[PDB]
């Protein structure tokens, strides 16, 4: 419960699903790059980290920035990965 | 589209 907090979570997606439904994206008026969670799966890999809620910001994945990434590109950036998804997540809680 | 489980 602090601002400026980042969690680098490493997950292995279970049959093509970490467990987050993506929203936001550069196409929306976000911080010029970032995908965000709209919905958490109850007990996929993502929720099994669980420091996420339905508010947080994905800034980078596998060390790969969501720079210029929109809905489709953000999926591609999470989905077409080398199994391990190191999610660089920022707080969905404002200062 | 939005909201894609991945």
């Amino acid at each position: 419960m602090k601002p400026g907090d980042t969690f680098e979570v490493e997950l292995a997606k279970t049959d093509g699903s970490l467990g987050i439904s993506v929203t936001g994206g550069v196409n929306t008026s976000v911080r010029h790059g970032g995908i965000y969670v709209k919905a958490i799966i109850p007990k996929g890999a993502a929720e099994s980290d669980g420091r996420i809620h339905k508010g947080d910001r994905v800034l980078a994945v596998n060390g790969v920035s969501l720079e210029g990434a929109t809905h489709k590109q953000a999926v591609e950036t999470l989905r077409n990965t080398g199994q391990v998804v190191h999610l660089l997540l920022e707080k969905g809680q404002v200062p | 589209y939005l909201v894609t489980s991945v």
